[PDB]
């Protein structure tokens, strides 16, 4: 059975507040008996301010209940600074909180403030264990925004070695050779090879990126993911479609294709053939694979392909 | 009307090619392809006119949906808990649905709206997902609690649209302690940075005649800077050390690319110098049409490349599409019509896939196998409202606004809080409020653009974009703030 805390003599001296929802409130929830015992006391805790263990074990207990209540997560950070606690002790609550299931914007938001304050030479054991946080769970939004921020945040201390850089290209390999149409690994990939400050971006790269996208592309022609990372490349370097052109002409009917269940021809093929014809400034042709696009490749899309198609006729 | 955009009946249904090559991502998509196209051979075409024998009818099923919605907004049970701190939101999800399947609340239920959430208005500025004596303000369900006043409030005492006009300029100052130098906002004290609290704040700002210099620097560098390769935008930017450069951190997204897009054409009729830098509106437009699902999936939208498709991103990515669309518009005059995506393929998704199934507690949902929510059926029915409606941004009727605009009707102007973060003078500052309440106001409906799928009884009202709430609902809105009544 719950012991009320009106009942504790640790918390005695507490007067309980409570909610204050106004006459007839809409949308009301039904809390149990615990949250709103919890939710009275942090309220009067959080009104005269006070910062102490009682307050910081008070706000856990809030937290797993209610992992996105952002006003308890806002006081508990205020209190781990205040009472100067161990962050690294923390963190390892974090951790367990992952293994129990107790997620949102909130937990995450949190590692990072952590993170920032603790500043550690090396972050390479937090890295890890993203890595390791990725792996069952591998298009996890949250978890890939804080895997970009961390590189970023430390980069910018000078923090980050090139060896750090190496690995972190291997880990993302390999997660696209798991899954191949894992965007998400496919946008770390854009992160370590074109848009980071450090990325290593001379003649014979761009031409070794290339043959990645290529041979991907090969290797699952009908993967949105690397056909727009191949016209982001393309964009980005201002580099001419037209030579490429002959490793994606047999799509349409440097690594060439080589696929059971590969029907012909692929929609975003027919998109690259029509702006390389843009390019050769052939109007009339680039007109006549948009319009096959919009009758017969890609109808769902008919109107969008017209558009495209009345813009050169 | 029709020519472009083809039924997903009138299509083969085909899964996504394997090219031999299995992965995880695969096995989940085949899975949602087979979920989807049952149910849609289940269920007799909205189109037909001998609506099939024995086969499910996919009719917009209004009153369980009001129903769905009754059962809730007087008492949620204990495991709603999770969405203590969104309270505002379950309130803006009920009352918007309801405004589009034309339900009318009585005024003694309005008054109970009103006071729930004024009291979640902190006399420091700015609303929280619940009372203000047990959560702090934030960006997201102050944008949910202001829409809500505008959809179920009014311009008597109890109406609560006073009580904002009193509380402008602390809300002003509210967003000017979330600014950051990058431009990006915090959404809360000590919380996080994203394009969300961008919108939620722009909207807010827009409606509530606040919007100075000084609350705008550098909010678009970090919305621009959101848009990633694919040409959808992410949830925020990161600046290298005012900055070297921003990079975006994470993928492109429907939720993050709504917010941006929005974000960016609220910015466009703000009238600073070399303001708002651009965003690359072609290849956004691309990424919206490329969210569209095959006929296999329902014509329903995803959210990201290689994820599934989800009923909420009809509003998300759906409602984007007219925004988009506006923006490429503008920029090919710069230099210097058919459906932009499938119209009626999105309305299928929502009236065969998207309902819950007859007979039950109603509701929309994410897809089959999903039970439906608040959530769901107001993003679902969001995302309906503008394939039903044709809705355009029009420069005809923004220059009528400007022609009635009055410059010496406003409320008292919000007192910045650095000495030179306001406007220049008066002039300019009549001429943004201008600019800001005509845009504001310039979308329209299309005449001959509708399309009901499955006939008259399935239409609903007509939601704005950008907003997200009717037309009739933002115009008395913002009139009373920029005092155009
Ligand atoms: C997958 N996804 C799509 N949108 C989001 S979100 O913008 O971050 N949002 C929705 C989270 N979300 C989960 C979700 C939405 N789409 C599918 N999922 C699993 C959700 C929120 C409320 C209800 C109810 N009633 C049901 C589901 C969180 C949120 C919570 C409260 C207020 C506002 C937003 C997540
Ligand atoms: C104004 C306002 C609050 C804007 C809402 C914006 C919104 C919809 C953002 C999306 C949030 C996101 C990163 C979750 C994806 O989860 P998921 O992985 O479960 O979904 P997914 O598989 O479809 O990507
Ligand atoms: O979280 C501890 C608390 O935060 C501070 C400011 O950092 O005050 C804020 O938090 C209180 C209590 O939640 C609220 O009144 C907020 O409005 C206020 O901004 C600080 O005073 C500290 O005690
Ligand atoms: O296989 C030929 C292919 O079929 C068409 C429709 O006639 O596309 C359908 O089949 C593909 C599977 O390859 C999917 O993308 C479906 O969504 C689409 O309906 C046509 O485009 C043609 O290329
Ligand atoms: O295009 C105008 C359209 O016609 C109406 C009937 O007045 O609906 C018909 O057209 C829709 C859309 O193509 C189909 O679903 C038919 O079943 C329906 O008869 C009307 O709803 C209006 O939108
Ligand atoms: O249009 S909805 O599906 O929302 C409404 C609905 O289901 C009610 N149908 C009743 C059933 C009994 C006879 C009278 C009509
Ligand atoms: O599109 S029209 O207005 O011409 C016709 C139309 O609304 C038909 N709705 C039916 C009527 C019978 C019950 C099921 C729904
Ligand atoms: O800032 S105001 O004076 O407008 C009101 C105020 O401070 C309320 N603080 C509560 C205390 C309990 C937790 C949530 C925040
Ligand atoms: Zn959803």
């Amino acid at each position: 059975t719950y012991i009320p805390m009106s009942q504790r003599r640790s918390w005695a001296d507490v007067k309980p507040i409570m909610q204050d929802d106004g006459p007839n409130p809409v949308v009301p929830i039904m809390y149990s008996e615990e949250y709103k015992d919890a939710m009275d006391y942090f309220r009067a805790i959080a009104a005269k301010e006070e910062k102490s263990e009682r307050a910081l074990e008070l706000t856990e207990i809030i937290v797993r209940m209610n992992p996105a209540h952002y006003t308890v997560w806002q006081y508990r950070f205020s209190l781990l600074t205040s009472l100067n606690k161990s962050l690294e002790d923390e963190l390892r609550l974090m951790n367990e909180f992952a293994v129990q299931n107790l997620k949102s914007y909130q937990v995450w938001h949190h590692r990072l403030l952590l993170l920032d304050r603790i500043s550690p030479q090396d972050p390479v054991s937090e890295i890890e264990y993203i890595h390791g946080s990725l792996l069952p769970d591998p298009k996890n939004y949250h978890t890939w925004a804080y895997l970009h921020w961390l590189y970023s945040h430390f980069s910018t201390l000078g923090r980050i070695s090139e060896a750090q850089w190496g690995s972190e290209l291997d880990w993302c390999n390999e997660m696209l050779r798991v899954d191949g149409r894992n965007n998400s690994a496919w946008g770390w990939r854009w992160y370590l090879r074109v848009s980071r400050p450090g990325a290593e971006t001379s003649s014979r790269s761009l031409q070794d990126e290339l043959i990645y996208i290529l041979k991907s592309i090969h290797l699952i022609p009908h993967n949105v993911s690397a056909w727009n990372y191949l016209r982001g490349f393309l964009k980005h370097f201002s580099l001419p479609l037209v030579p490429i052109l002959p490793a994606i002409l047999p799509y349409t009917a440097f690594p060439m294709p080589s696929p059971e269940d590969t029907p012909l021809p692929v929609p975003l093929a027919l998109e690259y053939l029509a702006d390389s014809f843009i390019e050769q400034n052939r109007v009339d042709d680039a007109a006549k694979v948009f319009e096959k696009l919009s009758s017969e490749y890609d109808q769902m899309r008919a109107g969008y392909w017209e558009f495209r198609r009345r813009e050169c006729a | 009307a029709t020519e472009f955009t083809p039924s997903v009946y009138s299509l083969v249904s085909k899964p996504l090619p394997s090219n031999s090559r299995p992965s995880a991502t695969l096995d989940e998509q085949a899975e949602t392809e087979d979920l989807i196209s049952q149910l849609f051979d289940l269920t007799a075409d909205p189109n037909a006119l001998v609506s099939e024998h024995g086969k499910r009818y996919s009719g917009l099923r209004k009153q369980e949906h009001t129903q769905f919605l009754a059962s809730s907004f007087f008492q949620l049970p204990g495991k709603f808990v999770s969405l203590d701190a969104s309270r505002p939101w379950l309130v803006f999800w009920t009352v918007h649905s309801l405004d589009l399947l034309g339900v009318a609340l009585d005024q003694g239920t309005k008054d109970r709206v009103v006071s729930t959430l004024l009291h979640f208005l902190s006399p420091k500025g700015g609303f929280g997902g619940g009372p203000a004596n047990s959560q702090i303000p934030h960006l997201l369900p102050t944008y949910a609690s202001v829409c809500s006043l505008a959809i179920a409030g009014n311009d008597s005492s109890t109406g609560g649209w006073k009580d904002l006009a009193a509380a402008r300029q602390s809300i002003y100052e509210f967003f000017m302690r979330c600014k950051r130098p990058d431009g990006g906002f915090v959404v809360c004290e000590g919380g996080e940075v994203d394009v969300r609290g961008t919108y939620c704040l722009l909207v807010v700002a827009t409606l509530l005649d606040i919007i100075t210099p000084e609350l705008l620097h550098n909010v678009d560098k970090f919305v621009s800077a959101c848009q990633t390769y694919e040409g959808g935008f992410a949830c925020a930017s990161f600046p290298f050390p005012e900055p070297s450069c921003r990079v975006s951190m994470a993928e492109a997204h429907g939720g993050y690319t709504s917010c941006s897009l929005n974000s960016h054409f609220l910015l466009t009729s703000v009238p600073l110098p070399s303001f708002p830098l651009s965003i690359d509106a072609n290849a956004a437009l691309r990424w919206t049409v490329l969210q569209q699902g095959e006929p296999i999936e329902g014509g329903g939208f995803r959210g990201r490349t290689n994820k599934l498709v989800d009923g909420c991103y009809s509003w998300w990515v759906g409602g984007g599409a007219p925004v988009a669309e506006e923006l490429v518009r503008r920029e090919k005059s710069r230099k210097v019509i058919p459906p932009i995506f499938n119209r009626v393929a999105l309305q299928e998704f929502t009236l065969v896939a998207a309902q819950q199934d007859p007979g039950s507690t109603g509701g929309l949902r994410d897809k089959p196998g999903k039970r439906p929510d608040q959530y769901h059926t107001c993003n679902n029915l969001s995302g309906l409202s503008i394939a039903q409606h044709k809705m355009s941004h029009s420069p005809s009727t923004v220059s009528s606004n400007r022609l009635k605009f009055d410059a010496s009707k406003g409320l008292p102007a919000v007192k910045p809080v650095a000495p030179g973060g306001g406007w220049k003078n008066e002039d300019e500052r009549q001429n943004a409020r201008r600019e800001i309440w005509a845009n504001a106001l310039g979308w329209i409906e299309e005449e001959g653009g509708e399309i009901i799928v499955g006939g008259k009884d399935n239409r609903i009202n007509t939601t704005t974009p950008v907003f997200n709430i009717l037309g009739l609902r933002l115009k008395p809105f913002i009139n009373y703030f920029y005092c155009q009544e």
